[PDB]
């Protein structure tokens, strides 16, 4: 129960809803449904209407701003009462007016972008509002008392499909790799929670010609994030060294175990996080379904993860060496919340 | 009489054997084309000049037009892979309209992004040039606002001498066929390519240039198997 | 003392090396049917020279470099000498068939698949063949290629190639110059077509490199291992005195780990190396 | 917008109906009936013949009733007739069209049809006169390619299309007697009964409608799946069917309980479905897939009995004989593999 | 108009009989488990007159 109210000032208009972590699994997603109470007492704008937006920021260049009358019946829709609403109704008295937000799949989930010291005075990032206001007009401006806003988020979890094992290798490269050198990184599973470590299995051979030193695994964060037009971010999530014992002819067989954390990545400018209500500690950024592997079309903010594997040569002279000569392979993971 | 019948149905095995490798000596020397298009695109001239064979310079092509495309695009794309190429017909008058401009996009991205025509190579032809500028040279629609895009595509610095023209012909004219051209280098396979190519009403020529980007189609796989490329 | 020593163990190195690249090359193509191509029949064929030379020379020949006395006869003495010849002048001369063949399949890219079919790629590899026979175990085992060794040949120990002038430059040009100049030709061709290719990428597509990388594996690590040895040949027939018998067989040598290296310049593509991988279990 | 909205209540309506139908069959799963069965020996066939004839891909393919004769259609412009015993040919067959997505058996042996993106579902006549194989009476054919085409019996056959609508044709007037309409997107396959009396036909739309042949209502539909259908076969009972799907699960239903029975995955397989037959009792669900194998699940362990190989491409049609002598593959690698 | 066909095709689905799923999956699983001793698909090589070895 503990519907979550909001109490609008001037003692007016206030606003019921219920869960505020409205899920979308992989599509379609629970509607934002409710009831608003509005005190016929004064009319004197004879219209209520309530709003939800999907406003970006760091103004609010906005995504999708739908509106909604509610003190007259609007008898063009028929939503049926729901089950939070029907009890709503008889708990709230006789101006219990509902009110519902049914959204299609339009903006994509609400990621904080993380503030800088001495740079932060309101969130960053993908948020969604509710407004709610009493208006005889359309698009005057309320403001003032009765304007009540509900910051509401939107979050996938993890799908019921562990996905196959990530694997890939590669094979030669500029005067590095020449004699065979080939590596079969591999990965355990595709979905991971957080602050569970994550394994990787090594299988270079270096049957070359010139030693290898050691190797540097690390995790990536593809941060596809933009608004106007597009760009791409990518920032290191953790990373974790190696010993320098490779030979020619040796096949190292080693694996490694890599925990992503927040403890460290705290002064990290731009590192995606998760919906932030109030200037909260909130954890890392979860891994979004890219347009349900179908579309790959977005207009918001896009977080994806992959790690890395690096190895380093220690070229030797004259002899072509100083070019590109390093060998890396990427393996991609979705790090979800478990549901 | 188990022997001779034994012997029968072998005989009659050689015979479709041979019947069968004559078949496969022909088939292996005519490579297969793809005419696709927009409905009302402008595939109507490109399709006489839906089996369509014809052979240019001792080389034979036969380009198949898909037929209605009413909807769910790759069902009949899963049978059109052992092609070499995907004639693919664009309308380059139909800026101002639905935006046909901007569906004809959304359907070159959707035959691009296939699993099973990641592979295949498509040229593109946009067609209706003589209507193009015909449509740019009084500009009443605005030149490409409908697709608001152009902002900073002016001067893509590819000279065009091409006699006869207008600069703002020419601009839009990059314009349009950068949009199929990030796309193409969106998927950096390596095996297909874009091939982006001007037509028209009257063009008597193309029956020489999709020779000519077949055969470059051939040697680019043919080098990308060799690691030359 | 160590030198013979050292020997003993890189020359079985390297006769384990190339013979078991060839033999996995060639259970590569024998396992997966999709390994089966046109241009795989010519990989085959080359395998299979470089590979019986694997059992039958190298071991042969290892031997007589650590117990310079051939006790196997006077008659194997020069079956092995034929078999050399043979197992070299194919590997050299289907090195230029596979080079023409790319060469083909780059000028002539609509004639291609109907001129070089399985019947065609059949004929040209036995006639390949039969042409490194008729010039391996023709002349040497019919004694067509020979004064200071004639004594020597009379000795039932010493097998010492003392070929004479008219079938060492023969030999020299059937076996090694010719395909030599047949592969130059060949891979400029390719290179040029190589360059016209990128320049219309970068014209068309545009917001040396390449062909090098490729072209120097293939077409300098067989003139480094060959060239100097069949240009010591002439040297050395044309005026004794020049070159040395150590320096001879070390030449020779330095040649013969092409054959074993082919696999690997050959065969680095993804399609042979899923197979490949397959194998390992 | 009464009568819309009108009708949208009815359908929620009736949609909570049918569901309430299909939960109310609830008194177990498949899980407390999956005990006192001995798991299976683990199943690895091993390839008998390799039908090396074909020079494009291979879609289709059907078994005669004699257990004997295979047909197979590829994008050659063939259509061979093999014995699989001899791994011979018996009739190859130009095509007036390159492409075409099915093929046929007649359930006497007489007849062999065909079709594709050409609209025409094309009978030939194998008893000739004295000479090659003609083409009979080619089909009228629908507003879309043909996807599948299988025989009620020489004188009366179905045909599926893109074009969303199956029918049932005839072929003495070439006219069709009814057709079937009611999807959504194209009808990729469908699939007789051994009672020859009622068909099913999985579509683009993922929901697999059953057809009755008589007057053509869609009795029931087996909906469940998130992908498109894209092969069917009936339960040799006749009673049940396993439907493929893009989102490579090979979820089973049952006429009679009217709802899914399992969903086959392994968490691992990515890939779709393009075929699925099953074994003379059902019990060797079979499979295909878009990963160039073909896993053999069990029709009630839902653990795969072994996993086939050899075909580099997607294996897309799948058979057994009327006798269950043996299962058949084909690809796209234009091999056909006979898998004992 | 098309949902006026939509429900009449939901019609004919909507006065169906259907059974349980209990006695349904125990009629499936028995009856074709007792006919299941033919299949050469499983249980390999019944004898050696496998026809296709
Ligand atoms: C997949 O790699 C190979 O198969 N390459 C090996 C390889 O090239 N290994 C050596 C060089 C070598 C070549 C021929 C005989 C013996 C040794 C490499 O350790 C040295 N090489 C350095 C190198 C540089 C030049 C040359 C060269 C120069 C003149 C004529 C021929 N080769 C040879 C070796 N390194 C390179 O990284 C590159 N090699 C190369 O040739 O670079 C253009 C690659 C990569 C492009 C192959 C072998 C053919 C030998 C197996
Ligand atoms: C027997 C011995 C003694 C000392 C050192 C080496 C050897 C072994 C030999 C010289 C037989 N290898 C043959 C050599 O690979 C070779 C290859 C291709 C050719 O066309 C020729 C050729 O020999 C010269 C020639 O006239 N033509």
């Amino acid at each position: 129960t503990r519907v979550f109210k909001k109490a609008s000032p001037n003692g007016k208009l206030t606003v019921y809803l219920g869960k505020r972590d409205f899920v979308d699994h992989i599509d379609l997603v629970d509607p934002v449904d409710g009831v608003v109470l509005v005190d016929p007492e004064y009319l004197k704008e004879r219209r209520v209407y309530v709003t939800l937006t999907c406003a970006f920021r760091y103004f609010r260049k906005d995504l999708f701003v739908a509106n909604v009358q509610s003190f007259p019946p609007a008898p063009e829709d028929k939503k049926p009462l729901t089950r939070l609403q029907e009890r709503l109704i008889k708990k709230l008295g006789e101006h219990a007016y509902p009110f519902t937000f049914e959204i299609p799949p339009n903006l994509p989930c609400s990621v904080t972008l993380q503030p800088g010291p001495e740079d932060t005075g309101k969130a960053c990032g993908v948020d969604y509002e509710v407004k709610a206001f009493c208006a005889e007009n359309l698009e005057e401006k309320i403001h003032k008392r009765n304007s009540v806003r509900l910051v509401i988020r939107k979050v996938q979890y993890a799908p019921e499909r562990p996905g196959p094992q990530p694997t890939a290798e590669t094979t030669r490269q500029f005067l590095m790799s020449d004699k065979p050198l080939h590596l079969e990184a591999s990965l355990d599973k595709e979905i991971y929670y957080h602050g569970e470590p994550i394994s990787v299995n090594v299988h270079v051979t270096n049957n070359t010609n010139k030693t290898v030193k050691k190797i540097k695994i690390s995790v990536r964060q593809y941060a596809d994030i933009c608004l106007f037009n597009t760009a791409q971010y990518k920032c290191p999530v953790a990373m974790e060294e190696a010993d320098d014992t490779v030979a020619p002819s040796s096949t190292f067989c080693k694996v490694y175990t890599l925990t992503p954390f927040l403890a460290n990545n705290r002064e990290k400018r731009g590192l995606a996080l998760d919906g932030k209500l109030k200037h909260e500690d909130t954890n890392l950024a979860s891994s979004t379904l890219l347009r349900e592997g179908a579309n790959r079309e977005i207009l918001g903010i896009i977080v994806s993860y992959k790690v890395k594997v690096k190895l380093v040569v220690s070229r030797g002279g004259l002899l072509g060496d100083l070019a590109s000569s390093d060998v890396a392979v990427e393996l991609p993971f979705t790090l979800m919340h478990p549901k | 009489d188990q022997r001779n019948e034994e012997k029968a149905q072998r005989e009659a095995n050689k015979k479709i054997e041979k019947q069968l490798q004559k078949d496969k000596q022909v088939y292996r020397a005519t490579h297969r084309l793809l005419l696709l298009g927009a409905g009302e695109s402008g595939k109507s001239t490109i399709v006489k000049q839906f089996e369509t064979k014809f052979q240019v310079d001792k080389v034979n092509f036969h380009m198949f037009d898909v037929g209605g495309q009413r909807d769910e695009r790759r069902k009949w794309i899963q049978c059109f892979n052992d092609v070499t190429a995907i004639i693919f017909v664009v309308a380059s008058s139909s800026y101002n309209m639905t935006n046909r401009l901007q569906e004809a996009l959304n359907l070159f991205k959707s035959i691009w992004n296939n699993r099973w025509l990641r592979t295949i190579s498509v040229i593109l032809f946009l067609n209706k040039q003589d209507l193009l500028a015909e449509k740019v040279l009084a500009g009443k629609s605005k030149i490409e606002d409908y697709f608001p895009e152009f902002a900073r595509y002016t001067t893509p610095e590819d000279a065009t001498p091409e006699p006869g023209e207008d600069p703002r012909v020419t601009r839009a004219k990059y314009f349009i066929r950068d949009e199929f051209l990030r796309i193409s280098t969106a998927s950096g396979d390596g095996r297909h390519y874009c091939y982006p190519h001007f037509t028209c009403a009257v063009d008597t020529e193309n029956i020489r240039r999709v020779f000519n980007d077949c055969r470059d189609i051939i040697q680019r796989m043919h080098l990308r198997q060799y690691e030359l490329l | 003392e160590v030198w013979v020593v050292g020997m003993g163990i890189v020359m079985s190195l390297i006769v384990l090396a190339i013979v078991f690249g060839n033999v996995l090359v060639i259970t590569a193509i024998a396992k997966f049917e999709r390994l089966q191509t046109v241009t795989n029949y010519f990989i085959t064929s080359l395998a299979c020279a470089d590979l019986v030379m694997g059992l039958a020379v190298v071991p042969f020949g290892a031997a007589h470099i650590l117990m310079k006395m051939w006790t196997f006869g006077n008659f194997w003495c020069e079956f092995w000498t034929s078999i050399d010849v043979l197992c070299v002048t194919a590997s050299i001369e289907t090195l230029c068939v596979i080079a023409v063949d790319r060469y083909f399949a780059i000028t002539s890219p609509f004639k291609y698949q109907s001129l070089l079919t399985k019947n065609k790629a059949r004929v040209i590899i036995l006639m390949v063949w039969i042409v490194s026979g008729l010039t391996s175990f023709l002349p040497i085992q019919m004694h067509w290629y020979r004064q200071e060794a004639i004594n020597c040949y009379a000795n039932e120990t010493c097998c010492d190639f003392f070929t004479n002038q008219a079938y060492a430059i023969a030999s020299s040009i059937v076996s090694f110059y010719v395909p030599l100049v047949i592969m130059v030709f060949v891979y400029s061709r390719v290179f040029q077509e190589a360059k016209r290719q990128l320049q219309k990428i970068d014209k068309s597509e545009g917001r040396e490199h390449k062909a090098l990388r490729t072209l120097s594996v293939i077409m300098g690590t067989f003139t480094l291992c060959w060239l100097p040895f069949f240009i010591v040949n002439i040297v050395h027939v044309i005026q004794d005195n020049l070159i040395r018998k150590e320096v001879y067989i070390l030449l020779n040598w330095i040649g013969y780990v092409n054959s074993g290296f082919n696999p690997l310049i050959y065969c680095r593509s993804p399609d042979f190396r899923i197979a490949f991988q397959e194998l390992l279990c | 917008q009464s009568e819309l909205d009108q009708l949208r209540q009815e359908a929620e309506q009736l949609k909570n109906q049918i569901r309430d139908a299909r939960k109310a069959c609830a008194d177990a799963t498949l899980s407390q009936i999956t005990n006192n069965i001995d798991p299976v020996g683990r199943i690895q066939m091993r390839t008998r013949r390799t039908l090396r004839g074909h020079l494009a891909k291979i879609y289709a393919m059907h078994w005669g009733t004699d257990s004997r004769l295979l047909v197979s259609a590829s994008q050659d412009g063939k259509l061979i007739i093999w014995d699989s015993y001899t791994t011979n040919k018996v009739h190859a067959i130009p095509l007036r069209s390159s492409w075409v997505m099915t093929c046929a058996y007649a359930p006497s042996g007489n007849y062999v049809a065909c079709g594709g993106l050409d609209n025409i579902c094309s009978i030939y006549n194998l008893k000739t006169r004295e000479g090659n194989v003609r083409v009979s009476r080619e089909l009228a054919g629908h507003t879309g390619y043909l996807s599948c085409c299988r025989f009620l019996d020489d004188n009366q056959i179905v045909t599926s299309s893109g074009d969303t609508t199956c029918a049932l044709w005839d072929i003495e007037t070439g006219q069709q007697t009814t057709t079937f309409t009611g999807h959504t997107g194209d009808v990729m396959s469908l699939s007789l009964a051994p009672d020859t009396r009622l068909f099913v036909s999985g579509a683009c739309d993922a929901s697999a409608k059953l057809w009755d042949v008589r007057e053509g209502m869609c009795r029931q539909t087996f909906t469940g799946h998130e992908s498109d259908i894209n092969a069917i076969c009936f339960f040799p009972n006749g009673n049940a069917f396993a439907t493929g799907s893009d989102d490579a699960t090979c979820r089973l239903f049952d006429l009679r309980a009217d709802q899914e029975l399992m969903t086959y995955s392994h968490d691992n397989i990515i890939c779709g479905i393009t075929s699925v037959s099953f074994s003379k009792s059902g019990r060797l669900l079979l499979a295909g897939y878009d990963d160039f194998n073909c896993n053999v699940w069990d029709a009630l362990k839902a653990d795969r009995a072994g996993v086939l190989a050899g075909h580099d491409n997607r294996v897309s049609c799948l058979g057994v004989t009327d006798d269950g002598m043996a299962v058949a593959t084909g690809s796209w690698d234009s091999f056909l593999k006979i898998w004992n | 108009a098309q949902a006026r066909k939509l429900v009449e095709q939901l019609k004919m689905e909507a006065n169906i009989d259907r059974i349980k799923v209990s006695k349904a999956a125990a009629d499936l699983m028995a009856y074709c488990e007792a006919h299941a001793k033919e299949d050469p698909l499983l249980t390999p090589v019944p004898a050696s007159e496998n026809p296709f070895r």
